[PDB]
């Protein structure tokens, strides 16, 4: 999971997820 | 509402119809899996497997609050795009069918409204590639450039601008460089020159041109 | 102060020069007759005329309260018009000259400051003589086409579209069709077919690339 | 003139000078 698609989407998830 | 299904097996049809209603109870690595198959052989469905698959990550995360499918989605699209130089050579129509498909899943798959920027590099990546002087003979390959700058050029410009200037002197240069290109080839590249000068519309007096015109 | 007026021989020089301010005290004949000519052969001067006619016309509205020197001028111009496929024959240089000198006019000379219907047809007439087969291989004529919708094009679409349609149904004719067309005559149409697709402005971009 | 360019601009010169 270091250059991972789908663990970069996860995170952009999580960054919006934080308002 | 239309989601053509009607490609698939009689029992994986309802595997897809059942896994839009509950994606708790179905195996959504199978369901995934079956999907990524299908859209490298049939590119009409490549198209719409964009839409389909959103659905079900928008009905998984409001059911579960999960992104299991989605995962099981890019792994397995990821896999595909870091061979598809060896896909390439294998067979053309199944290459421009990943293109496609990636294309449509950056087109609809979207995060919490908005486009996913693990694919917007990727999506370069091919673009660039269907902009090589190999990649500029074949006339099947340059069908699938323009539709693609076509359905998601604005988008992408807007992601990264800095790339799709870089990919429109590539472009610019097979035209005026560039001896072998299909008759078609030369009449698709020039319209989406035209495409992108507007502002990714096409003026009027283009539209006759391309779409009226008739040759012996 | 400066028309780039040199190019003229010094006694003309001082004819032109008060024939700036007072053309009541010169031959208006002569003035007209006297430009024309050189500017057939002086490319440097088939881009500043314009700015000289001009002036000249809005001195006689002044001073006789009349144009008679447009009069002459256009007649002038109107012959050496409608003799231009055996100029064309006779010179490039001669030709691109005068095309040259037609769209100069067009753009500076003016009526109640509104373009001259009267040029449209001809200028367009020009451009569509430069867009042909034989013309798009000299790369001095393409030179000529695309310097005039530089600078042109923008009012020249206003006046009539349908025109200019026909004229860019040409051109982008004259790419995918033509078998041998100057290297950097190829060059220089994809760079106006964009040109004119966003809008008679060359996007950033592209001024990157092609300069 | 008879059909001289000459002609015609006077005639859309006139033209702007009514109204």
């Amino acid at each position: 999971a270091t250059d991972s698609w789908a663990q970069a989407v996860d995170e952009q998830e999580a960054a919006a997820e934080s308002i | 509402e239309d989601y053509k299904i009607q490609s698939f097996d009689l029992e994986t049809q309802k595997l897809l119809k059942t896994a839009l209603k509950d994606p708790g109870s179905v195996d959504l690595e199978k369901v995934s899996s079956v999907i990524v198959d299908q859209s490298l052989k049939d590119q009409v469905f490549s198209r719409e497997a964009g839409r389909i698959c959103y659905t079900i990550v928008q009905a998984e995360a409001k059911q579960t609050n999960g992104s299991v499918f989605r995962r099981n989605l890019l792994n397995r699209l990821q896999q595909e795009f870091k061979a598809r130089e060896e896909t390439r050579k294998r067979s053309t129509q199944e290459w421009v069918c990943l293109v496609s498909f990636i294309c449509n899943i950056f087109d609809y798959l979207k995060v919490n409204n908005m486009p996913m920027v693990a694919l917007v590099h990727p999506v370069y990546d091919c673009l660039f590639r269907l902009a090589q002087s190999d990649a500029l003979k074949n006339e099947e390959e340059v069908d699938c450039l323009v539709l693609q700058l076509h359905r998601i050029g604005d988008q992408l410009e807007k992601m990264n601008v800095q790339l799709m200037d870089e990919l429109f002197n590539l472009l610019r240069d097979g035209f005026l460089l560039q001896e072998d290109l299909s008759s078609m080839g030369r009449l698709l590249l020039l319209e989406i020159l035209e495409f992108r000068a507007g502002g990714w519309k096409l003026s009027d007096t283009a539209q006759k041109y391309y779409y009226s015109e008739v040759t012996d």
